[PDB]
């Protein structure tokens, strides 16, 4: 039942509307980094603009 | 190049003519 | 020390408690019994903060904090440095607030105006009481209340909210937030509209009440009307806390799951599930 | 190497912070607060010592004057010097700066404390057309009560005593707001109509209850100059009388609860 | 008030001159639409026959 | 109680007078009707409405936007009508999920997002013009327009400007009830906690400020409504007992007062400032500060607390840690 | 009544063509849309698309 | 009353046909939708779709 | 009437060209947009793009 | 009041002067469009024939 | 009419140039934007950019 | 009264048919809904579906 | 008309320069900006930067 996807997803993440399946992203394999927050006060030159940056 | 892809000419063209002709 | 028109209004009486002995103005301030009382708390409470902050680990104004006692102390008194002063201040606080509010009542009595102001001021007081007193009673510890500290207090707000997994979804919050926004927008419009009519630019004549009406009935097609906006303002403002108070009290005593899970009621009606 | 770094400890955010502050205070002080002193300033002194200048920093204080060009002719200049020359019937408790005052005679008639009015311009309030704004329903014949409400015309006006003061003659309407401002009642015992603000009476199904003043003092509600229109000053006069009664109707209204 | 625009009405004659054109032009449009639909059909025949599985 | 401040007891009906504009007296639209219930809190009469060009345009773009939004939301539930209606708050139109920098993203990943964005932008503007023009049409001042302006600008900041300065459309707010909110958290997590950004501070200050101020102004007027203090404009030009009292009240309490006119300025100023403060913060973020907390620690503003349970060294940094 | 059987027609004296016409117009459009979309939400009975139905196959 | 047995009809002097008509119209419409859609959200009694009801089969 | 058969036209006495015209304009444009959009959201029947349909392929 | 401009009608001539230019330019606009659509076709023949798989 | 055939012109009596013009102007603007941007967010029929299409290439 | 036994009827002089009618309409509808849906949310006592009950079965 | 062939000029009677003129100003400014910016968002057709295009080169 194709219409039910969103709900199938929500119930997995505590009923929030977040749109990612975190099993397949983080748990199935070691391919992603969980850490997203920068470890410095100011934007570090060379990783902080455009296609250098993460989404 | 439009080969039996008259389609847009059809849509664009047909009304263009009867617009010209109905309101005189 | 007086406004040009002030004198005719400065008459005796209309104190709630203890008559004539406190019925005087210091400068522009009217004192009264509650004046005195307020001051006393303010002075003591503030001093107490200072002393307490002195035996902290910093003096950065943002970084200073007076925290409440651990959860083990229950609803009892704690050692003075291990949460006691917190307790102290909280009372001086309440003290000050209430004395403030009553003073206002005395003032309004003296002027023969309505008591709307004091009462309106009662709403936030209540929310303070809700957060510092009731909710902690219901969970049975003072340690559930928030600490006094500019940045410190926010840390409390922050963690509290992540204790239910995403506070944004808590329906009390939703309502309160909506009001907060409407209120702000509405103040803007009310502000502007008066000002536009008064100061119409150039040597244009000041406009009439009808122009206020026309203006809105043009832009959005309805005009709430002049008195009622005032009335309505008061209403919006007030439900910021009135509705929120519900969401606040709920979290912990009446709900222990994440707030999103609560919308399950709708999401899960078995008909269309 | 970092974006937004002015030194090894100084960053553009940090500077902006102060900047922001600066503006706020400036606006507040060098503007808003000045705008606030358009009424009732400069400050007056009836005890203190040789002072033509408020809290200090402030005799600039007053902003330079505006000039409101009014809708139906004329100009007003703000701030002004509007002098109070009514001679107040108030004796002082002490000669002291901020010690309160005692009314000498009847405070409700001598118009002091909550019973004091402002000396407004002695003209009729007007519509955008040039008609009178506030009129009774004898005059505004086009206007009417909404179907579904109680017409208070005919009802008994009961005062603070529990005694019928008189009966309702009319309602008065604001023509430019579609709103009722006054009840005009017929004070029983005399041959007079007095005007009560609608904010001083709880209208019921059977009666109009007036907590403000006592039955006997309806006899002394300020008299209207004309019969069918009301000036701006007369409005203030009428309103102040009842409100003054909230402190002066009974002797106990003075006193504190204990 | 004893007329159709009875004693200075805000004005609309017995104009079915409008009705004429309205109906003409509405039909032209529906015709053109058919012609068009035919053409597109030849480019992308859209309904499809019932497949091997179905039912 | 005094009932006359809470609701209206006796309602009035009669002929409403139209103020003739500078232009477009013609483009007023609809039969004005009454609502007796609404009449208990404000004027009962509900029509007409001005139309004119700006309107037309605003609606034009606005609707297109809405359409694109909804349509894509439908497409998320695969057009099942029942499910749509059940799942509606959880549905949204999202910006791009891959890193394309600032390139116009593919239709299926953020493309449609962008289009709706542009159209929403355009409606806002068209509307702005409406507000501003109408004012000028009726010989009023332009204050409302300018307040409204700031609001719009802040929308711009979080919509495209910020994305731009950091140079990725990925940072856009999504359309949809819940999902516009999920944005808030993500965004905050990413920039190292927004409670610690000073402009978030300012903003909130002013916002609560508005609360305080309206409650106060609101309450004040009602308290003096008995003297006809709700007639705010005549009070400006010819000061009556009403506002004399109102002033006195505040003076005797906090020790300084306003005027009937200037209180409006204060309110107008506070309102404006919410939006401005916000905009600044947004602009600074990502561009000059990467992690607001760490920044507050570099300037020692951040409070520090002792450990309750034992302090925990990050496992990543141990000898012989995995990845 | 011009050669009539019932009074039915009197309804237009009570009800008002303009209301009815307009509302029908809307009502129908809705239902129409509902069905259309609803159908194109399935697997059997979607035209506009490949047979994703996986009718039984696997 | 044209050879009527009851007074039933006087109801329309009390009630207002226009309200009744309009209400039923809506009322019915809704129930109708509930039933349709609700049915088509089961596994048995869904026409429109393949029997992924998998009735007992597997 | 100018050689008319039905009263049809009397509709315009009742209804108002202006409202009708303007409504149709909108109505049609919406339906038009919907269809266009819905088409360019498929995999058959998206012109403007390489056949991502993977028609049967794989 | 028994006319078109009957006792100050609010200012529009019998101007089919406007009908004139309006219909003129509506055609030019559509004309130009056809031409242009043709040129583009030659640069990017957009509809495409049906692929080997399809149906 | 100045040597016409139809009444067509009379539309401008009923309808109003100013509003028609102003509308059309917005309307066409909307559509033009839709088309341009929509196009430039494809892979075929993007001019402006290098052929990201990877038409079959790869 | 036309051949009555009680005065029951006088109720309608007091109460108002239209209120009672409109209320009952609603009241019963709601109750009806509660029961219907309520039932169809069980395991026993759901028509409309395959026997989810697993009645004793496992 | 001062040696004119068309009535076209009458548009200014109907339309008002002040408005036309000003709106145009805005309009044009927007389109300008959209294009300029849009362009400098690409890789081909961005001046103001090195050829990030990596035109085929990597
Ligand atoms: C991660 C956690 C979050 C969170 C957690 C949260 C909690 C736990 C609560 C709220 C609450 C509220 N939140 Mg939320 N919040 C809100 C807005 C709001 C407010 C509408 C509302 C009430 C604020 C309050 O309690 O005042 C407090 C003000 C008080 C108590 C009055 C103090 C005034 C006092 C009487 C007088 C003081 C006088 C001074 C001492 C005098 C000193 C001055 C000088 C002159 C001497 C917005 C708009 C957002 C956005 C935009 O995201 C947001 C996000 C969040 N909130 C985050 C998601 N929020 C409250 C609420 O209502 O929840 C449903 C609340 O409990
Ligand atoms: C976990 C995340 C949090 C968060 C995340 C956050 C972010 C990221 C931002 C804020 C911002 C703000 N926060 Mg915060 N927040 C706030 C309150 C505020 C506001 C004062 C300010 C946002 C400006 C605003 O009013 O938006 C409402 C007003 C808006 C959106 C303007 C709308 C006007 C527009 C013209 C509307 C008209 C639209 C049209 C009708 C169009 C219709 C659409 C069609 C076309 C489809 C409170 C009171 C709290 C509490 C009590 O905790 C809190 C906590 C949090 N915030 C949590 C910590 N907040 C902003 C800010 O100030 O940052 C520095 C901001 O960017
Ligand atoms: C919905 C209803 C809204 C609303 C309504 C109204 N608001 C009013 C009134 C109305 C009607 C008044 O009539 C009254 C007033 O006079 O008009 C100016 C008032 C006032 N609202 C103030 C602050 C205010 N309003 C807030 C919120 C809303 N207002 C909501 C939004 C907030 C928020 C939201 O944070 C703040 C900070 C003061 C300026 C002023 C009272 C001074 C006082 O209370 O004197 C007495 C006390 C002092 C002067 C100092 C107290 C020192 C104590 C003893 C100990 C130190 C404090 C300790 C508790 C540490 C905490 C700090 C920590 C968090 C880091
Ligand atoms: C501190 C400063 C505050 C502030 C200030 C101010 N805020 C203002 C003004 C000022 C000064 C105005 O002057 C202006 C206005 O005029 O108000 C009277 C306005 C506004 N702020 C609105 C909403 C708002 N303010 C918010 C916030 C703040 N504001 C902040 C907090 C928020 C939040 C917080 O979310 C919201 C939601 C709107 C009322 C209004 C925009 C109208 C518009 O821009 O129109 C744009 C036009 C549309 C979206 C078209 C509508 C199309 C319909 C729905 C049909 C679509 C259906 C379609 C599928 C099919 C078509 C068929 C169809 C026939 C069916
Ligand atoms: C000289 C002499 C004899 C000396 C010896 C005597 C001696 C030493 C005696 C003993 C002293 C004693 C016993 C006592 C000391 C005095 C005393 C009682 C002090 C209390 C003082 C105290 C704690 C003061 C702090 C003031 C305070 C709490 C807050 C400051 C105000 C703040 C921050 C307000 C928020 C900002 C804000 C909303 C500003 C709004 C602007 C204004 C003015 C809003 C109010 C306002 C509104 C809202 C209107 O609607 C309105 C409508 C129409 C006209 C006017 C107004 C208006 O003014
Ligand atoms: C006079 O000059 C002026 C005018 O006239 C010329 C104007 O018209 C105007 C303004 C022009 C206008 C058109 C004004 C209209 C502008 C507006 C923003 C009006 C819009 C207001 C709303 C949409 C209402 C807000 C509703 C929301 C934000 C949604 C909230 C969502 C939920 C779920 C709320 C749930 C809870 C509730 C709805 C109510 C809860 C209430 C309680 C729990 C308790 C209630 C408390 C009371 C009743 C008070 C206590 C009772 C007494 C004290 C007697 C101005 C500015 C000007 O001043
Ligand atoms: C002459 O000098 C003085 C003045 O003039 C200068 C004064 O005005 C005043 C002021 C005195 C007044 C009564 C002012 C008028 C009264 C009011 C305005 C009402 C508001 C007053 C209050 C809310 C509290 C005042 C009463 C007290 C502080 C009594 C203290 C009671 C106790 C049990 C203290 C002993 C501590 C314990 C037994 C430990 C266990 C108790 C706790 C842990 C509670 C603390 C935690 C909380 C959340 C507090 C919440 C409870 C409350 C706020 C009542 C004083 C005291 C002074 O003498
Ligand atoms: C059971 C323990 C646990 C709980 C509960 C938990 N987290 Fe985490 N969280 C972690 C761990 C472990 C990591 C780091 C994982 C890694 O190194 O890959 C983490 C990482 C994070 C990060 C990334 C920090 C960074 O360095 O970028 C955020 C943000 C976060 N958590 C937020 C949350 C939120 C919000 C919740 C509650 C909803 C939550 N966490 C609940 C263990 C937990
Ligand atoms: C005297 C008078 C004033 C002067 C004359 C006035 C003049 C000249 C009038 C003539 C000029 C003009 C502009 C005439 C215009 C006539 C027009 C526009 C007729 C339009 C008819 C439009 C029709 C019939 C539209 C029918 C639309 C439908 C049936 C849509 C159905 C949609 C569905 C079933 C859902 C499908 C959705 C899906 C996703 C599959
Ligand atoms: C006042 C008078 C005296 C002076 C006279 C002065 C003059 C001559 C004024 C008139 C001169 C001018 C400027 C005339 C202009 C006439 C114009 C602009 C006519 C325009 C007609 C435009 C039309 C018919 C547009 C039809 C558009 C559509 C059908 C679009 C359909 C779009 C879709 C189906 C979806 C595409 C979107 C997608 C696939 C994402
Ligand atoms: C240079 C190039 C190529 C492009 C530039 C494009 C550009 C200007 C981008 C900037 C975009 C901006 C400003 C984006 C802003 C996005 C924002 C702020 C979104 C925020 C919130 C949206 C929310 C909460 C909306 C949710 C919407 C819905 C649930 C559906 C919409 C429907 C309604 C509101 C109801 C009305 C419909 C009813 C009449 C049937
Ligand atoms: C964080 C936002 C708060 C901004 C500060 C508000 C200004 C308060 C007004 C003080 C008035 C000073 N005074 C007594 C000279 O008038
Ligand atoms: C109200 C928001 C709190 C955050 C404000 C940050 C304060 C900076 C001033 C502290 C001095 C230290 N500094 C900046 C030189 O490093
Ligand atoms: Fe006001």
């Amino acid at each position: 039942t194709r219409s039910g996807y969103v709900v199938r997803l929500a119930k997995y993440t505590a009923y929030s509307a977040l749109n990612y399946d975190p099993f397949t992203m983080f748990l199935a394999n070691d391919k992603r980094q969980v850490r997203v927050v920068p470890q410095t006060a100011l934007p570090l030159v060379g990783v902080s603009r455009g296609k250098e940056r993460r989404p | 190049s439009d080969w039996n892809l008259w389609v847009p000419l059809g849509i664009l063209g047909i009304p263009t003519i009867w617009i010209a002709l109905t309101y005189r | 020390a007086l406004l040009s028109f002030e004198r005719k209004y400065r008459v005796r009486g209309g104190t709630l408690i203890g008559g004539d002995l406190f019925d005087f103005w210091v400068g522009p301030y009217f004192v009264g019994f509650f004046g005195v009382s307020a001051i006393f708390f303010i002075f003591l409470g503030v001093s107490l903060i200072g002393y307490a902050a002195s035996q902290g680990p910093t003096w950065d104004p943002f970084a200073i904090s007076i925290n409440p006692p651990d959860l083990k102390y229950g609803l009892g008194a704690a050692p003075l440095l291990e949460g006691g002063f917190w307790q102290a201040i909280t009372v001086c606080a309440l003290g000050a607030f209430i004395s403030w509010m009553l003073r206002e009542v005395e003032i309004s009595r003296k002027l023969g105006i309505g008591w709307h102001v004091p009462l309106a001021f009662c709403v936030p007081i209540f929310m303070f009481c809700v957060l510092q007193v009731f909710r902690p009673l219901l969970l049975g510890s003072w340690g559930h209340a928030f600490p006094y500290g500019i940045l410190s207090h926010l840390d409390w707000v922050n963690n509290f909210g992540y204790q239910y997994l995403n506070w944004h979804y808590n329906p009390g919050h939703m309502s309160s937030v909506s009001f907060l926004f409407v209120n702000a927008m509405a103040l803007g419009l009310h502000g502007g509209l008066i000002l536009s009519v008064a100061n119409p630019g150039d040597g244009d004549k000041v406009k009439t009440a009808e122009h206020e009406n026309q203006y809105f009935r043009d832009v959005v097609g309805y005009s709430i009307g002049a008195l009622s906006i005032h009335r309505l303002g008061l209403f919006l403002a007030s439900n910021i806390f009135l509705t929120g108070a519900f969401g606040t009290i709920a979290s912990g005593p009446f709900w222990t799951r994440g707030w999103p899970e609560w919308w399950g009621w709708w999401l899960d009606i078995p008909f269309w599930s | 190497m970092y974006h937004g770094a002015l030194a090894q400890h100084l960053d553009i955010a940090q500077l902006v912070w102060y900047a922001q502050w600066l503006v706020i205070w400036t606006v507040v002080l060098l503007y808003l607060r000045r705008e606030d002193r358009r009424e009732g300033y400069p400050l007056v002194e009836p005890l203190g010592l040789v002072k033509l200048a408020p809290e200090d920093g402030q005799v600039y204080e007053l902003p330079y004057p505006k000039t409101f060009v009014l809708p139906h002719g004329g100009t007003v200049t703000v701030p002004r010097r509007r002098p109070e020359t009514r001679e107040l019937k108030l004796a002082q408790t002490d000669g002291f700066e901020g010690a309160p005052l005692q009314p000498t005679g009847n405070p409700l008639v001598d118009a002091v404390g909550p019973a004091s009015y402002a000396e407004r311009a002695e003209v009729v309030d007007a519509t955008v057309d040039g008609k009178a704004k506030i009129v009774p329903l004898r005059v505004a014949t086009d206007f009417s009560i909404a179907e579904g409400d109680v017409d208070p015309r005919g009802l008994p006006v009961v005062a603070a005593d529990g005694v019928e003061a008189g009966t309702v003659t009319d309602l008065w309407v604001d023509r430019s707001e579609h709103y009722f401002r006054y009840l005009e009642l017929s004070v029983a015992g005399s041959a007079r109509t007095a005007l009560i603000p609608l904010g001083f009476c709880d209208v019921k199904k059977d009666k109009i209850v007036v907590t403000s003043i006592l039955s006997e003092q309806f006899a002394n509600v300020p008299r209207l100059q004309s019969r069918d229109q009301i000036t701006l000053r007369e409005e203030d006069k009428v309103s102040a009388y009842y409100a003054g009664g909230l402190l002066y109707a009974t002797p106990e209204r003075a006193e504190s609860l204990l | 008030a004893d007329l159709k625009p009875s004693l200075t009405g805000l004005t609309e004659e017995e104009a079915k001159e409008f009705h004429g054109i309205f109906v003409t032009s509405t039909v032209l449009y529906l015709a053109t639409a058919v012609i068009v639909h035919y053409l597109v059909w030849t480019a992308r025949p859209w309904i499809a026959p019932i497949p091997k599985g179905w039912v | 109680a005094d009932y006359q401040t809470i609701y209206t007891q006796i309602q009035a009906r009669g002929p409403h007078i139209t103020v003739s504009g500078e232009w477009g007296d013609n483009d007023r639209v609809g039969k004005p009707f009454y609502s007796y219930w609404l009449g208990k809190i404000g004027d009962a009469q509900i029509g007409p409405i001005y139309l004119g060009a700006s309107g037309i345009a605003a609606f034009a773009f606005g609707s297109t936007a809405i359409l694109i939004i909804l349509f894509n939301m439908a497409a998320e539930v695969h057009f099942d009508p029942l499910q749509f209606f059940r799942q509606f708050f959880w549905l949204g139109l999202y910006p791009p999920k891959a890193q394309y920098g600032m390139g116009i993203p593919p239709l299926h990943d953020g493309g449609w997002w962008l289009m709706a964005g542009l159209f929403m932008t355009l409606s806002l503007g068209s509307w702005w013009i409406r507000v501003y023009s109408r004012a000028r049409a009726l010989g009023l001042g332009t204050h409302i327009a300018w307040n409204f302006a700031a609001a719009i600008f802040f929308v711009l900041c979080i919509g495209c400007i910020h994305p731009t300065l950091v140079g990725s459309w990925s940072e856009g707010v999504p359309f949809g009830i819940w999902p516009h909110i999920d944005w808030l958290t993500a965004f905050s997590i990413r920039y190292g906690n927004f409670y610690y950004c000073p402009w978030h501070g300012f903003s909130i200050g002013f916002a609560y400020g508005c609360g305080l101020l309206f409650a106060a102004h609101g309450a004040t007027i009602l308290a003096v409504a008995r003297f006809g203090g709700d007639r705010e404009i005549e009070q400006i030009t010819d000061r009556g007992t009403a506002v004399e009292r109102a002033a006195l009240f505040w003076r005797w309490t906090i020790g300084f007062n306003a005027t009937i006119e200037s209180v409006h300025r204060w309110g107008w100023f506070f309102s404006l400032m919410v939006m401005v403060s916000a905009s600044v913060g947004i602009l600074l973020t990502g561009t000059f500060v990467d992690n607001w907390y760490l920044w507050c620690v570099k300037h020692g503003a951040a409070p520090d607390y002792p450990a309750y349970l034992p302090a925990t060294p990050d496992p990543a940094s141990l000898p012989g840690a995995p990845k | 009544a011009t050669e009539y059987r019932t009074a039915s027609w009197k309804l237009w004296l009570i009800l008002d063509p303009r209301r009815v016409l307009t509302a029908l117009f809307v009502y129908l459009t809705v239902i129409a849309l509902l069905i259309h979309f609803g159908l194109l939400s399935t697997d059997r009975l979607n035209w506009w698309e490949f047979q994703r139905g996986l009718p039984k196959a696997a």
